């Protein structure tokens, strides 16, 4: 089966601004990209994910570059992006939208457009619509069981969280570093996660995420003329640092990999539902 | 050594499951009583929901003892609010507490009836238990409206008054069921004082020994004053498992001041009569003798209450959006918590419920210890745990 | 004559209901044995003993011919369903005791984000899972409805159960089934009997018509359930 | 008919001595208990000095609890002036008391374990109560200025705050204290109830047993609340022993409502966890359970500690020359009483002070009737006397 839907080009990129770097979680795409928006007229309002000092998200419609600044970072616990979009185009009278959210929050999106029965003036003002890849994710509860009971670190004092290698990180305010296996993390996940058909959030303008890429690095699908066009007036002033997908490693195939394993094992899932008589989407 | 696991455990209310680190001899080396009931979430969706629906949905945490949580969900939002509910509408509530507790009470030494009743007495037995629970069942339809969740436990008291000849009748079932509480004592008390199961099998001198304190505010209703919330704090189940069963407990672990705290009647009866023996078969015995307690109550309560008095404060329920009003009852089973914030417009800001079981499933875990591994449930039962309750 | 109380995501409320027939209980417990029930029976335990492990354990046994099962399914709790499927495999009647294992009652309003399951957060009534026979609504239906089902379950009396085993087939109730099914089709006579039937003191009448407060409406479709605009079946008709 | 005189008794603080009228079997049948370290004087020689300089001298009470007689000094010099200390200055010194009794009890445990922990078990014994005392002293040095004899707790409160950092530093090592504690407990609760020494000995049941009440006004810290000082006399040794031993007597006999009463962990949960126990055993048992209960408040203290709050209060030490202040704490051997009278330019015009230790020796002297003489010094190391303490 299809393993990344359809796209123009994949590219591994980082943000130029050294700043962004400082406080985004990987490549620095999203805030790169918001930034870039607000300050040469592309973007009037940017949707973002903030958080509290316990870690509680809070979706947001950010409109200076301090916002954007504030909400970057993964938190990986689940924050409605969808919900305020309405909200951006009435009260905040965006007219230039950037939305992020996980697939599901992308599919979202457009479900939202092609039938907009309560969208009234919604659809025409989405300029840029960056989808940043998932596999799972949790409730806030869940997510802090996993960091106070099994990492020992309390939520205010997590400066950031990160999960690669089989494992789940947290970092602390004081320097501190704790990973656990992420077979530990299973039980607290967010269940109707195990009918996501998209790891890649390939209904997206843009799409990144850190798997495929380095360290620093994200790996991001281009996928729309929308995202063409920004994307391109990005590189051309210098925002970004792009190299080809073939030449970093691991590479695309750890992407193709895991958006297979992924793909083939919530099928399963849907399966067992309808044969228990369970709903499915369709 | 060998590992026990007992699941599901029987002849209580709920889902549980104990997990039992015995040695070759079968005595038990560490114990681990806990609730698998899956978590409905009530305190969770309540918020956003108006302060009248909180008694309504709350009373469906268990209906053995419904009345409880209607009881501390209105008194605490009442102080949130700071409403104060009339005389008689305050006696008219702690009588329909005590009437739920006259029927469970009866209920539970029918639950552990087939280990100390003998065949020959199971039957007028059961008819002795079913005839007290009949009247305290009367009670509570009368007063609450319903036998199961009563709708008239309000905010502001109570919905409706009873009527003269209602009150008369009550009294004289009252009567009735101080009279058969005398016969079902003088019947249970000496098989528990025994320490023998009605197939022969004596006890362990000191099985269910613990070396944890009590909760109790007051003996038949409750007293918000005689606590200290602050000193509550709720500890995960890794506290008190170990990490591959603490991940399977549905419940949070209660303490005070610290430490973990048991509830009920014994605990009730260590604080207003001097009851200090320890021992699971001492739990059985408080709750028999309070069974006394509580029909002398009712019939105190009837004397006292004037039928035509107000029952509804007409005081608004509005609270400030901070205030942590809190409401305690002590339950059949024993302390309970509720706690509300309650906003301007009257909805739930924040809520939270404390129920008995839960304070009472980490000391049955060490109580058991020290016994053999077939002595465990009978601990277990001493405790009268619903589960329902204690994972709401 | 051979009965099963299985107790899924509810409260217990429905069986001490069934244990408020206190007179009819002794008299039912003797046409018929009750082969399992948690909280009433140690039914029906097997040991497994290994040289690491002694597992005592509880099952649901077989040949169960009326199953009286109370409370809804939770999808995140993998014994919860076990136990819904397995009660259906091991019993020829099986029936949706109160409003919880019916329509879902007051477990509908359930959405998790409380520990120490923060991932609990479906409930779903057991009829979306397996086939029912019978359903029995109210929170709780009263002891008097009760003995009624189990008397015309062991005596045959089809045309009285009808209106229950037809009740198996929709797994939706609410308050607002009063308005869709009854104002709207210009149906209520305004007789005040779903106002006096509702446990929460939900339904108010107003012009003649119930008004129902849908923050105190907690789904359990006894007013549905009473409404002779609804069902009337003939049977009713026969006094003495 | 003989008598026995162990002088002086080994592994507890200071310099004391037993004098035991025993049977020809070794019975104890009169006992007596009795510090004859010097008496330096403190309480007297502090008249005419400033207010100031009490928490600094009384802290020289004893180098094990400094902490506990620092805190009752302030607190009863406050009284006297009507000083009320700021809410995050009364959290950092409850925290600094506890974290003292954090490396109190552990410390203790070290100082009876030949005769309670075996010889192939002592290393990776010592090992655990040092790691716990060095995270007690990290907290003592932290808040109050200095390991041993703190600086900063001061009339008004305490003298300096601590950082946002330190605060993390300080839980995320109670955390580890907190899981040194539960190994500790689990090792020697079991051997506290078998009841025998490390050599095989096997003590009696009733070792220990007297018929004294508690003093205790509080799990963690203090309230003066919670005792009638006017109700409290000190008598002298001529009341509780012979002539010829009273002479020898460096202490007062404290007494409550007419009676000596016992002091310390078991006293405090007596009076809070419903622990009823007597016997030297069960003394052992308290302290140990109290380890918990200490690091669990630490962490409580924490969460709620604003680091940037008011520590000292602004308000003048003067006094009226006449009020008697009262400061009670509770160290970790027990109730500690200061007293004291300030005048209007801030000088002290009177000083007492009635240390936990003097409760508990006239107790002890009645605790080891009963049993054989060579068990004496198991009965008087339980309570875990500090002589220096009980003499000052
Ligand atoms: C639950 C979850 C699971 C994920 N799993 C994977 C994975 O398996 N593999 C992988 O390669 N990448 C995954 N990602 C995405 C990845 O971790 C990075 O977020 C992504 O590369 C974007 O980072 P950035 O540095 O490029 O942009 P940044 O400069 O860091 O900005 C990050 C943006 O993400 C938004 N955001 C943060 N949290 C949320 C949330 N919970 N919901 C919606 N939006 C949010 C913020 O608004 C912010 O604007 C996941 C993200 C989430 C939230
Ligand atoms: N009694 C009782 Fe409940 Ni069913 C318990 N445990 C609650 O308030
Ligand atoms: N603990 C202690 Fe002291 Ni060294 C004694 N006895 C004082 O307050
Ligand atoms: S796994 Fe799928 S459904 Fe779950 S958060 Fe990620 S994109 Fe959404
Ligand atoms: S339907 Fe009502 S009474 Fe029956 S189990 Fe559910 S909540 Fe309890
Ligand atoms: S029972 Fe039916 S017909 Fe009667 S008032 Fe109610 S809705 Fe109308
Ligand atoms: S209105 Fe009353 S009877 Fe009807 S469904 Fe709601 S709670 Fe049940």
């Amino acid at each position: 089966m299809d393993p990344f839907g359809k796209y123009k080009t994949v590219v591994s990129a980082r943000a130029a601004d050294k700043t962004i770097l400082k406080k985004c979680q990987d490549g620095g795409i999203v805030s790169a990209a918001y930034i870039y928006g607000l300050e040469n007229g592309l973007l009037d309002g940017v949707i973002v994910a903030d958080k509290d000092d316990k870690l509680q998200t809070t979706p947001k419609v950010a409109t200076t570059v301090d916002e954007v600044l504030e909400a970057a970072g993964t938190k990986y616990t689940v924050c409605p992006t969808i919900s305020v979009i309405k909200s951006a185009v009435r009260e905040y009278g965006c007219e230039k939208l950037g939305v992020v959210g996980t697939p599901c929050q992308i599919i979202a999106t457009r479900k939202l457009m092609k039938y907009p029965i309560g969208f009234r003036h919604v659809p025409d003002k989405l300029a840029l619509i960056v989808g940043i890849f998932c596999m799972e994710n949790f409730p806030y509860n869940g997510m802090k069981t996993i960091i106070e009971e099994h990492c020992g670190i309390k939520m205010e004092d997590v400066a950031k969280t990160d999960i690669g290698k089989g494992k789940f990180w947290v970092y602390s305010k004081w320097g501190d570093v704790k990973s656990i296996k992420l077979k530990e993390t299973h039980p607290y996940e967010q269940q109707s996660c195990h009918v996501c058909m998209d790891y890649t959030a390939e209904l997206a303008d843009i799409s990144t995420g850190s798997v495929g890429s380095p360290d620093g690095w994200s790996t991001v699908f281009i996928r729309t003329a929308q995202g063409e066009e920004f994307f391109n007036k990005m590189v051309e002033a210098g925002a970004l640092e792009v190299k080809p997908i073939e030449e970093v490693k691991p590479g695309l195939g750890l992407v193709e990999k895991l958006s297979l394993t992924k793909k083939e094992k919530n099928a399963k899932e849907i399966e067992h539902r309808k044969e228990i008589g369970l709903p499915v989407p369709y | 050594g060998k590992i026990v696991e007992i699941h599901p455990t029987t002849r209580h209310e709920g889902h549980t499951k104990l997990v039992l680190k015995v040695d070759d001899e079968g005595i038990v080396e560490k114990g681990a009583y806990l609730s698998v009931t899956p978590v409905r979430g009530f305190e969770k969706f309540l918020v956003g929901k108006p302060a009248e629906f909180a008694p309504i949905a709350v009373s469906r945490f268990c209906g053995i003892c419904p009345v409880a949580h209607a009881t501390s969900a209105v008194e605490a939002i009442e102080d949130a609010c700071d409403i104060t509910p009339p005389k008689d509408g305050l006696l008219l509530r702690e009588l329909c507490g005590i009437g739920n507790k006259m029927h469970s009470h009866p209920l539970h030494q029918f639950l552990i009836s087939p280990d100390y009743v003998p065949k020959d007495d199971s039957n007028e037995f059961i008819k002795r238990v079913q005839a007290m629970r009949r009247i305290g069942q009367y009670i509570v339809d009368a007063v609450g409206g319903e036998a199961i969740h009563s709708p008239n436990i309000k905010v502001g008291g109570m919905a409706k008054q009873i009527t003269e000849s209602t009150k008369a009748k009550m009294y004289y079932k009252c009567k009735e069921y101080e009279k058969l509480a005398k016969e079902q004592l003088e019947y249970l008390i000496p098989i528990f004082e025994s320490r023998t199961l009605n197939d022969g099998t004596e006890l362990p001198e000191k099985l269910g020994y613990h070396d944890f304190g009590y909760i109790a505010t007051h003996p038949t209703y409750g007293d918000r004053t005689k606590i200290d919330q602050d000193k509550v704090v709720e500890y995960t189940p890794f506290d008190v498992y170990d990490k591959d069963v603490a991940i399977q407990s549905s419940t949070t672990v209660p303490t005070y001041n610290g430490r973990l705290m048991e509830v009920g009647p014994r605990a009730r009866f260590s604080k207003f009569f001097d009851f200090k023996e320890k021992g699971a078969m001492a739990l059985h015995i408080a709750r028999a003798y309070e069974i006394s307690v509580l029909v002398k109550r009712a019939m105190e309560i009837l004397d006292e209450l004037n039928v035509n008095g107000k029952t509804m404060s007409d005081e608004p329920i509005v609270g400030d959006g901070e205030k942590l009003g809190l409401g305690v009852h002590e339950a059949a089973r024993g302390h309970n918590t509720h706690q509300a914030v309650i906003d301007k417009d009257g909805n739930i800001v924040y809520y939270n419920a404390i129920v008995a079981t839960t304070w009472n499933i980490p000391v049955i875990s060490k109580a058991v210890e020290g016994t053999h591994y077939k002595f465990a449930e009978h601990i277990v039962r001493a405790y009268d745990p619903c589960i329902s309750c204690a994972t709401h | 004559v051979k009965i099963a109380h299985i107790h899924l995501c509810g409260c217990t409320g429905c069986l001490i209901s069934l244990a408020d027939t206190y007179e009819q209980l002794l008299d039912i417990l003797n046409s018929v044995e009750l082969v399992y029930a948690l909280t009433l029976v140690d039914e029906k335990t097997e040991i497994r003993e290994t040289d690491d492990k002694i597992l005592i354990e509880r099952e649901i046994p077989d040949d169960i011919d009326i199953a009286l099962v109370e409370g809804s399914v939770c999808l995140e709790d993998e014994h919860s369903m076990k136990d819904v499927f397995d009660a259906r495999r091991k019993s020829k009647i099986v029936v949706a005791l109160g409003a919880c294992a019916a329509t879902g009652g007051i477990t509908r309003f359930c959405r998790g984000g409380q520990m120490s399951k923060p991932v609990h957060s479906s409930f779903v009534p057991i009829g979306d899972l397996i086939k029912v026979d019978l359903a029995l609504p109210g929170c709780p239906p009263s002891p008097e409805a009760l003995v009624n089902l189990i008397t015309a379950a062991l005596n045959g009396d089809t045309e009285y159960l009808e209106i229950y085993a037809e009740l198996a087939k929709k797994t939706e109730a609410c308050g607002c089934d009063l308005l869709v099914n009854v104002i709207n089709k210009s149906l209520c006579m305004g007789c005040g009997s779903c106002a006096a039937s509702c446990p929460t003191r939900a339904i108010e009448m107003i012009d003649g018509k119930p008004n129902v407060l849908k923050e105190l409406c907690i789904k359990c479709g006894a007013c549905s359930l009473q409404c002779p605009r609804i069902r009337f079946p003939k049977l009713i008709e026969e006094i003495e």
